[PDB]
């Protein structure tokens, strides 16, 4: 989510800044004091071609592209220097001893990588060479994805000794592999990810985000994701945005004729279309908006 | 730092490098389902 | 950071009348909020605020997700 | 022949018909090493919310509500008593074996 | 001049007056690109160039000060309204550097104006609520499924000789009259070998007393 | 996987029987044998078919889990909502599709000609005939008073690979199922073979639910207003006696 | 004359002035008082005597199988020593960019986003501040001007040039997607009342999918951003190209079938009898619509086939189409020669009718 409202001016390590943030259709008491983290994605309790089993879940790759649970990504590089014995610069092959072998130097300016340059695996950042006729002390970035320089300072450190401080960004989509949840404890991996027209839809042309097991129900006894999706559907209709904090007073009987007050169904299921074959499924789908929320669980770091 | 601290714990020399070990050649991911892999085949 | 120029879900064009529909919002709801302040607006246990004849009055359609999405996106500069 | 939460029950997929009675009828009564609620609350007290020496069953553990229909407060904080031991033994059975 | 420039740069005050003095146009809208530029934004900025600055000791007495002085005693409730805010706050902010004459009060009188201001920020920043209301009623619903305690009639688990119902006999009654028998009583073993989908479960029977479940009430209590 | 975007480990659902492993979040670790040696000793020794029976318990360790279980019990089920559980040439052959087995003929088979669900069950099971006759776990004594149940539904048999009745369900295909389908095959052509068939089967099941659909929604854990009347009398009948 | 599909409705979507908070608001936000110059536009059409599979692949190119445009950054675009904003990154600008959908004539329009904050105020960037600065001169607009681009702090500023009209297909990227689902049935197959409780958990058809074969549909489309002068052509012309597209994909399995005797890796043939003939007919980068229609309409042609099946693998980016029929190889490949022709006349019909009903 927003993890910090003042990020641009912070140099942190590990941070994720993920852009679009919702308030829940059914949102709580919780959220009159911290800001909510995540979306409101439609879901649908599914089983469409095994995929989203054993906590699998069929993610919308379009959803994905438009920027649904999307952010960047930040690292540090911080790089101290000795007493006027190692400095910053760009080290020269002719009188500098042991550079990194296969290593790119050439990126480097004034012994920094500019900001706003991309940097992939066996590349120079920070230049800096010990005198002794130079060892070579350097820095290479050792990571198998590719980053962009962000900010580049030379602050002074408690000794009132120059030290060099880099940012890196890293453009995050959401990807396979990666983890989201539901606010009633619900986990899953992004196991696959399909187009536009190969996710089934309904016959007013709604289709999910997320497709979910619905395996996952029984034996967990998540009942708050469901009568969440079942209230947020009519809230979504009806242009609203209720209360669901716990005790507070709830009739899912009531909840259910209030989706056939708003012309859907008392259970809330829809006849769905397979996406693949244009073909109608002979049970028809709950599917809804669910609040699910992204875990900072990054594949790519793992 | 002593030559016999070396040996006892999960941490020392018995345990951490000799009933195991760090290897090359090796990789390490998070696991995904796939059902149009066969029983014996990983993606 | 803002509504969505285009629908998560679906990617019906929502952020066209994103604008006016925050601006609408807020006129509507100073129809309705009467003496609470406004921070306990959604603390009042008396409002009923719907939104459903104006999103449609802006031509958007009754699906689901497009409402969902411009209802419910938090906007950066309200809150920093 | 429709309902998807008893056809994955009944068939063996997924749940049993404890999770099935619990969800729709009610949970009953909580059991922590085959007892009852114990009075830790005070010499005779399970909470503040009964009072002391108590009778009633509600005092010690038994949940009438299901989850569809919400439990109160004494009842989550019984739940969550129960709830709590499987996840300090599912943490044993790591260290432990 | 380097190491004066480079400890002054990462000062958030110095990004603060950079802001404000781009605001009216006293410095360039994009960051430096030469040492010329920088050193004109430092002198316009700090008000002394690094090396008149060092020289002696002040500091703070000469940083930008905004040029539009709004008047901020409309701030006193009575393009405006947020200029304000932001030019008063940048003031008080140089004013608490420099330790000036009536800082407290002037800050906490500030303090309630900007309070006020985010009362409004907090009204635009609301996206609705809503409460289902019990039509019976004329607020929140109140109507609820959870378990009310009843103590029932004693004959509910005992028959008029004190002993315990057994509730092992299931009753099945024909759905269609034409069927032959009316009814048959079996129990959980003989259910699939007696009974297909020609019948449905009425009633339970007990095998101590011989009584239908619903025909309990009968039993003097 | 020569998808550039895919930084997963992926593997069957039925495999994960082996590792004790789900899909929340485990990571597993891969490392691929280059000396000759290591090689000839992980494609003899290692592979994952012989640990089809466990070791420990002496069964199979794999089977159908949660969709196929669900799946096979839908596809063999003997009535749907909608009548007879059948369907035409055209549905019959694509479950068919995705298999990766060679493709039964339908020669036979006008366009209009219905296939039920043990026809087309039968037609990948005539490759490892096995014989089975055992009744499915869909089939309680604790359901029978409040249910019907389909007297064909509730006596699985196969013979020589044709399943002649009854359902498939955890019983006969669910993963550590002793004596079930999988057990018997590996017992008589060996377990790489039950190991293709757990894969075949699988498809099967999981085409027939593309077609048929297969949800939870919240209406499905909801008692009517009479039931919850009569759940009431029950919890108030045991606080009398307590 | 075969009229395979009548009856299209076409229907913008307007703006309700009569609403006085809508009213204000676009007032003394836009200075707005007429319609905006693009309206997404609802479409629905009934085809006739056709399948399911012709008629879904047609929905499905329409939504993210045809060539289409979005607006883009070129690489350097984003300048970082102009743009001060901290917050506006080029990830979330560009991601804002390139879904703002475009109706454009030509890939050589090239725009420019200049914005500074000379004030004391957070300003929001809209889409009326994107300036044109390369092309012929646009006598209509291609965007709505009324997208919230982005916002900057006082002070700040956001400078992005080499803003470029792209071309691409939404299935690789969504931003390229063309049409939303609104409406999808089947008009001869009777429903029940799904209102009632004992056939709600049904999806309301009367007949299983597994048995039925409907030849009657109907199909509703949203199209994102269209001018309000010219809807009937656009509609038209965007409906036309979904089926050259379609013709043009077959027309390329075309030229391996008429290839059968050269040894060729997209089609393979088997004599797996002294009777029965196999073909195996490999596509890279294909989908279920080309899948699909070539099973459905083999299958048309040869009702008594032993097998077909068209498998779409997702990890192998793969149609792969499975024949098995007991014919010789010569047969086999007339048999799947007529099917081809029969989709590409299917489609040409399409076109023709597309002309015909949309004045
Ligand atoms: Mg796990
Ligand atoms: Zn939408
Ligand atoms: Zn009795």
């Amino acid at each position: 989510g927003w993890y910090c409202f003042s990020w641009p001016y912070r140099v942190d390590m590990n941070r994720f800044f993920q852009f679009y943030n919702e308030m829940p259709l059914v949102k709580t008491i919780a959220h009159n004091y911290v800001i909510p983290n995540g979306l409101n994605t439609i879901v649908a309790y599914m089983i469409y071609g095994g995929y989203n089993q054993e906590d699998s879940v069929i993610v919308s790759q379009s959803f994905i592209d438009r920027g649904g649970f999307a952010g960047t990504f930040y690292r540090e590089e911080k790089v101290e220097l000795e007493s006027d014995i190692e400095s910053f610069g760009k080290p020269d092959p002719l009188i500098t001893k042991n550079l990194k072998p296969g290593a790119n130097y050439e990126k480097l300016v004034d012994g920094f990588v500019p900001v706003g340059t991309v940097v992939k695996k066996g590349d120079i950042i920070i230049g800096k060479v010990a005198k002794i006729k130079y060892i070579d002390r350097s820095v290479m970035y050792g990571f198998d994805e590719p980053a962009v320089v962000d900010a580049v300072m030379r602050p002074h450190g408690p000794n009132d000794e120059i030290f060099g401080l880099m940012r890196l960004r890293y453009e995050r989509n959401l990807n396979i592999g990666d983890k989201m949840s539901s606010r009633s404890g619900n986990k899953g991996i992004a196991a696959l990810a399909l187009p536009t027209s190969d996710m089934p839809f309904t016959e007013d042309g709604l289709q999910p985000d997320l497709i979910v097991n619905p395996h996952s129900h029984p034996s967990r006894m998540t009942n708050g994701q469901m009568i969440e999706t079942t209230v947020g559907l009519a809230n979504a209709l009806q242009g609203v945005v209720t209360d669901g904090t716990a005790f507070l007073p709830i009739n899912v009987q009531l909840l259910s004729e209030r989706l056939a007050q708003e012309g859907l169904r008392f259970n809330g299921c829809q006849k769905m279309f397979n996406g693949q074959t244009g073909e109608y499924f002979d049970a028809a789908i709950f599917i809804g908006p669910t609040y699910h929320q992204r875990l900072q669980k990054f594949v790519l770091d793992d | 730092p002593s030559i016999m601290r070396r040996l006892p714990r999960k941490e020392g020399r018995i345990r951490k490098s000799l009933l195991g070990s760090q290897v090359w050649s090796i990789s390490r991911s998070t696991i995904c389902g796939n059902s149009d892999l066969h029983l014996d085949e990983v993606g | 950071m803002l509504i969505p120029v285009v629908c998560f879900t679906c990617g019906f064009p929502i952020g066209t009348y994103a604008a006016i529909f925050d601006k609408a919002r807020t006129e509507y709801i100073k129809t309705k909020m009467g003496g609470t302040l406004p921070q306990n607006i959604p603390l009042d246990a008396s409002l009923q605020i719907e939104l459903k004849d104006l999103i449609t009055a802006l031509g958007i359609p009754m699906r689901v997700c497009c409402r969902t999405h411009l209802i419910t996106t938090l906007d950066y500069r309200k809150y920093y | 022949e429709t309902n998807g939460l008893f056809q994955m029950v009944a068939t063996g997929a997924k749940g049993s018909n404890p999770n099935m009675i619990h969800i729709m009828a009610g949970i009953g009564q909580i059991e922590i090493n085959t007892q009852r609620i114990q009075p830790q609350f005070s010499f005779g007290r399970t909470l503040v919310y009964y009072p002391r020496f108590a009778l009633e069953a509600q005092a010690y553990g038994f949940i009438c509500n299901s989850y569809i229909a919400g439990l109160t407060s004494p009842e989550f904080i019984f739940g969550e008593m129960n709830g709590r031991f499987d996840l300090i033994n599912k943490a044993l059975s790591t260290s432990s074996t | 001049t380097k190491v004066l420039l480079t400890e002054i740069l990462l000062d958030p005050m110095y990004d603060y007056a950079a802001t404000v003095a781009r605001i009216d146009g006293s410095i360039p809208m994009h960051k430096p690109r030469t040492p010329k530029e920088a050193e004109y934004e430092f002198k316009t900025v700090i008000g002394r160039t690094p090396a008149e600055l060092l020289s002696q000791k002040e500091f703070y007495d000469k940083i930008y000060t905004s040029k539009y002085r709004p008047d901020f005693t409309q701030l006193t409730r009575l393009e405006k309204t947020s200029t304000l805010i932001y030019l008063r706050a940048y003031e008080l902010f140089l004013k608490y550097l420099q330790n000036a004459p009536n800082f407290n009060s002037e800050l906490a009188e500030f303090k309630t104006y900007e309070n006020a201001y985010g009362e409004q920020k907090a009204l635009l920043a609301q996206q609705g609520f809503y409460n289902i209301f019990d039509p019976n009623t004329g607020r929140a619903d109140q109507r609820t499924r959870l378990f009310e305690y009843k103590r029932l009639p004693i004959s509910t688990l005992y028959d008029e000789r004190g002993l315990p119902h057994k509730w092992t006999i299931y009753v099945y009654k024909a759905v269609d009259s034409s069927q032959k028998p009316a009814e048959i009583e079996v129990t959980r073993k003989d259910v699939i070998k007696k009974i297909d989908n020609h019948y449905a479960l009425a009633d339970l029977r007990c095998s101590v007393c011989h009584v239908l479940q619903h025909e309990v009430g009968q039993l003097n209590i | 996987l020569e998808n550039p975007k895919i930084s997963t480990f992926q593997m069957n659902v039925s495999a994960c029987a082996w590792y004790n492993a789900d899909f929340d979040g485990d990571q597993m670790n891969l490392w691929v044998p280059w000396s000759v040696m290591s090689r000839v000793e992980a494609e003899l020794l290692c592979s994952v078919r012989n640990w089809f029976i466990s070791t420990k318990s002496s069964g199979p360790v794999n089977g159908q889990v949660q969709d196929s279980t669900v799946g096979s019990f839908l596809l063999t089920r003997t009535n749907t909502p909608m009548g007879k559980n059948v369907m035409n040439k055209l549905h019959a052959m694509g479950l068919f599709q995705t298999t990766q087995t060679d493709p039964p003929c339908f020669a036979n088979y006008s366009p209009t000609d219905l296939l039920d669900g043990k026809s087309v069950v039968s037609m990948l099971l005539r490759q490892t005939p096995i014989n089975y006759q055992r009744a499915p776990t869909w089939y309680s004594e604790v359901y029978a008073p409040y249910m019907h149940y389909n007297k064909q539904d509730i006596s699985t048999q196969i013979r020589n690979g044709e399943l002649i009745e009854g359902v498939l369900d955890k019983k006969a295909v669910g993963a550590g199922s002793s004596g079930g389908i999988y057990h018997l095959i590996s017992r008589r052509y060996g377990p790489q073979q039950a190991l293709k068939m757990i894969f075949a089967t699988q498809q099967l099941a999981l085409n027939y639910v593309r077609n048929a659909g297969f949800t939870v929604s919240t209406a499905d854990m909801l008692l009517t207003p009479e039931a919850h009347q009569e759940v009431q009398e029950i919890i108030n009948e045991l606080l009398l006696e307590s | 004359m075969e009229k395979i599909f009548q009856n299209v409705e076409i229907k913008p979507f307007l703006i309700d002035f009569s609403n006085l908070f809508i009213k204000n608001a676009a007032k003394k936000l836009f200075q707005l008082e007429e319609q905006l110059p693009l309206v997404p536009v609802n479409v629905v059409m009934d085809f006739k005597g056709i399948s399911r599979a012709a008629v879904h692949g047609l929905s499905r190119v329409l939504q993210d199988e045809i060539p289409n445009y979005m607006l883009d950054i070129k690489p350097g675009g984003y300048k970082i020593e102009d743009s001060t904003d901290l917050f506006m990154t080029e990830q979330f600008i560009r991601n804002r960019i390139n879904f703002i959908p475009i109706y454009a004539k030509n890939e050589t329009l090239v725009f420019a986003l200049r914005s500074l904050n000379n004030s004391c105020e957070v300003k929001t960037i809209y889409s009326r501040d994107l300036i044109q600065v390369a092309g012929p001169k646009l006598k209509y607009p291609i965007f709505n001007p009324t997208f919230e681009i982005g916002f900057l702090q006082p002070g700040k500023s956001l400078i992005i040039e080499d803003i470029y009209i792209k071309k691409g297909i939404g299935r690789k990227h969504a931003a390229f997607n063309l049409a939303v689902k609104t409406h999808f049935s089947h008009l001869d197959i009777e429903q029940y009342p799904t209102d009632k409780k004992e056939y709600m958990a049904l999806s309301g058809y009367k007949q299983s999918s597994m048995t039925s074969d409907p030849r009657h549909h109907r199909l509703g489309l949203c199209f994102p951003a269209v001018p309000l002068p010219h809807i009937n052509q656009a509609v038209r012309t965007y409906l036309k190209n979904a089926c050259r597209i379609i013709i043009g994909r077959i027309q390329s399995i075309q030229k391996i079938y008429e290839n059968f005797e050269e040894p060729q890796p997209e089609l393979v043939l088997f004599s797996m009898d002294e009777e029965k003939t196999k073909a195996i007919i490999t596509i890279k980068d294909e989908t279920h619509t080309i899948g699909n229609l070539l099973k459905t309409y083999i299958y048309e042609m040869i009702p008594d086939i032993s097998f077909v099946g068209y498998q779409c693998v997702p990890h192998k980016q793969e149609m792969v189409l499975t024949i098995i029929h007991k014919a010789s190889q010569e047969d086999l490949i007339t048999l799947l020669e007529k099917s081809i022709q029969n989709i590409i006349q299917t489609f040409q019909i399409l076109e023709k009718n597309v002309d015909e009903l949309i004045a």
